[PDB]
């Protein structure tokens, strides 16, 4: 109610005392500020990380030291540029240099020429993504000068089993020659040498139409399979077809493994199979394709 | 005296109510900073599988095969070792490499000198569960890396941004250079077409004569807030375009837009909100006018084919 | 202007001056506290109420006239 005029000489002194109490606060406020500047301006930090050490294959790479599975950049003697690949090291010390992957159905395979020439995909640290390296990366190393190569392929059902078949001497040529696949021998394995045929029983010459070695590699917009019509797109997919297959790898992915006639508007068995394993009817739940130098394969 | 006595003691009863409230304003400041110095002694993390098709750059990229718009890796030179970006491949037929993106203020861009250089922020982020970083992070590739791309060839340059209230536009540039670090980053650019406003190239549209022009982009060098290489030559440390916290461009007398600017939540900023008053913030005046920070803002570039 | 009426036309420019500057460091904390977003493993979720700072101004412009 407006006290003495004589309290005014305090009341004033007072406003000031908590006035530059205010501004001191503010300063250290400002100091607690920069403080919080320098603790933000960093990024995000990811997981996925490339290892430095690099090679003209994984093999190179794993005798340099690296023990770790893991992406790396590698660059085959006659390669332009290097490219980043996954590598598989065991305790063994084999650098297995991946191409091929399926475990979930998360990347179409439906691809054309180009896109099967480039590889697409995803490349993870943990070899838990689907993708497929491409063609000219995957010829370029298993062509290096005077190397050979040995092509393993893994495979894994719906129940926890798994089978493996080797070959001797892989090889996939230029696009020249539309990356033919080729290769000396079946090197063995539970799996089952598929790339030789597989008598089904539908026709006489089955295991002459489902043969894959010696066969050029196929996409819907590039007919290379010895098939008067389109084996990579009835299939939806690209390989080295022939009319059209025996085993197939980058097929549609059948969650449950089991397929049947009656999965599609033709009843093509477009799926992941490989004959000398499982039923044309079921699709693997997991699919690896992987190359290391022969002189290594045990 | 007699009733002007009446003001001192009405006078006294306010500025206490101030003097106490700010008093406690500020005790909510500090508690604020604490609680975010906290949450800073873990970062954010990100896992963004890399995909297999790879190229100089997005327009290569595209044209091999890569169609989602999402983190690639790319080698623009042999010489230089491979490095994550963003392209956008759905924008006008895409192949966009993304050398500049804002959109919520996440990351700072009021840096120095040698952190426009090397790069900065974000590049992706990942979507909705998913292996593979498919959105955008807010960043700045880095001078060097956006000089040695735009030198590889012919290179178009592609602005957008959009407002609080959900409007867009672009600005287009059917040339863009910038010189390496030894030429301070010279920046040029040509060719424009679009909605936003040639910004760039003429000046602010509300600026007449010798305003209009000192406030031209295009031609000038790079300028951060300890590195001064701007129109403004005097001596006096009060009139450099780039103060602290401020972030890095290619400023004149001063500027027309700033994509690198301090991001204001809400759109409208006043001078006693700015740092120094003066206006810094992600402005494009040739659209929204003086005093208006963007909600995003991203610079895209693509070899350009006639 | 006695010695009093003179110790208050100092405050009240001051107190204009430290709301301008609390208004700036509100800002400016707001700011940086989202640039953390970016760094840290989350950002303290917040909004300035500017209205407080410009009812207090205009509030204390009168009282100084
Ligand atoms: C340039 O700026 C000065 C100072 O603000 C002003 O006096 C002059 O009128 C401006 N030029 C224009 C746009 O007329
Ligand atoms: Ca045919
Ligand atoms: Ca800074
Ligand atoms: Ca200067």
């Amino acid at each position: 109610y407006e006290a003495s005029i004589l309290t005014h000489d305090s009341s004033i002194r007072y406003l000031q005392e908590i006035y530059n109490s205010n501004n001191q606060k503010i300063v250290n406020l400002k100091e607690k500020v920069a403080q919080l500047e320098a603790q933000c301006q960093e990024p995000c930090k990811d997981t996925v990380q490339i290892h430095d050490i690099t090679g003209k294959d994984c093999q190179d790479i794993a005798n340099k030291g690296a023990k770790q599975s893991g992406l790396y950049f590698i660059k085959p003697l006659k390669a332009n540029q290097q490219f980043l690949v996954y590598c598989e090291i065991d305790g063994s010390g084999n650098g297995w240099t991946v191409f091929q992957k399926r475990l979930d159905g998360s990347v179409d395979f439906k691809k054309n020429w180009i896109q099967y020439k480039e590889g697409f995909g995803h490349l993870s640290p943990t070899g838990t993504t689907e993708f497929w390296l491409g063609n000219e990366k995957i010829h370029l190393i298993s062509t290096q000068s005077a190397i050979p190569y040995a092509l393993r392929v893994e495979l894994e059902d719906w129940n926890g089993r798994t089978s493996t078949a080797d070959y001797a001497m892989f090889k996939v040529g230029p696009e020249a020659d539309k990356y033919r696949l080729t290769y000396a021998y079946f090197a063995g394995g539970d799996a089952g040498d598929a790339f030789d045929g597989f008598d089904f029983g539908d026709d006489p010459s089955d295991k002459f139409f489902t043969s894959h070695n010696g066969m050029q590699f196929s996409t819907w917009d590039n007919d290379n399979d010895k098939f008067e019509g389109n084996c990579a797109e009835q299939d939806g997919s690209g390989w080295w077809m022939n009319k059209c297959h025996a085993g197939h790898l980058n097929g549609v992915y059948y969650q449950g493994g089991t397929y049947s006639k009656a999965s599609t508007p033709n009843g093509y068995d477009n799926g992941i199979i490989w004959a000398t394993w499982k039923t044309r009817w079921y699709s693997m739940k997991k699919t690896t394709m992987k190359i290391i130098p022969f002189n290594r394969l045990t | 005296d007699e009733t002007v006595n009446s003001n001192i003691p009405t006078n006294l009863r306010v500025l206490r109510s101030i003097l106490e409230n700010l008093r406690s304003k500020i005790q909510k400041l500090e508690s604020d900073v604490s609680a975010q110095m906290e949450y800073c002694r873990t970062p954010c993390t990100v896992s963004c599988n890399i995909p297999v098709v790879s190229g100089k750059e997005c327009e290569e990229i595209i044209r091999k095969g890569g169609e989602t718009s999402e983190m690639y890796l790319i080698q623009p030179d042999s010489s230089v070792k491979p490095y994550r970006v963003y392209c956008d491949m759905n924008t006008e037929n895409g192949g966009w490499t993304v050398i500049q993106n804002r959109q919520d203020g996440s990351v700072d861009f009021g840096r120095k000198w040698d952190p426009y250089k090397q790069g900065f922020g974000n590049v992706a982020t990942n979507t909705d569960g998913k292996n593979y970083c498919g959105l955008p992070g807010e960043y700045w590739l880095g001078n060097d890396k956006i000089s040695q791309l735009t030198r590889m060839g012919p290179t178009e340059l592609l602005i957008e941004m959009e407002d609080w209230k959900g409007d867009k536009v672009k600005a287009h540039y059917g040339g863009f250079t910038v010189q390496n670090e030894a030429n301070k980053y010279q920046i040029s650019v040509n060719k424009y077409r679009g909605t936003a406003g040639n910004a760039l190239m003429d000046g602010a549209s509300q600026l007449m004569g010798e305003n209009r022009t000192m406030t031209i982009h295009n031609g000038m060098f790079f300028s951060t807030y300890d590195r001064d290489n701007d129109g403004w030559l005097t001596s006096d440390p009060r009139k450099q375009c780039s103060k602290e916290a401020g972030g890095g461009w290619w400023y004149n007398r001063c500027h027309a837009a700033n994509p690198n600017g301090r991001y204001y939540w809400g759109g409208q900023y006043t001078w006693d909100m700015a740092k120094h008053g003066t206006d810094d913030g992600v402005v494009w005046m040739n659209w929204k006018g003086s005093w208006y920070s963007m909600r995003k803002m991203s610079m895209k570039i693509r070899p350009f084919f006639p | 202007v006695i010695e009093k009426v003179q110790h208050i036309q100092l405050l009240q420019k001051n107190v204009r001056a430290q709301l301008v500057d609390m208004k700036r460091l509100e800002v400016d904390i707001d700011i940086k506290i989202r640039s953390c977003r970016g760094s840290c493993s989350r950002a303290l979720a917040r909004e300035v109420d500017l209205k407080d700072y410009e009812d207090q101004q205009k509030q204390l412009e009168q009282v100084i006239a």
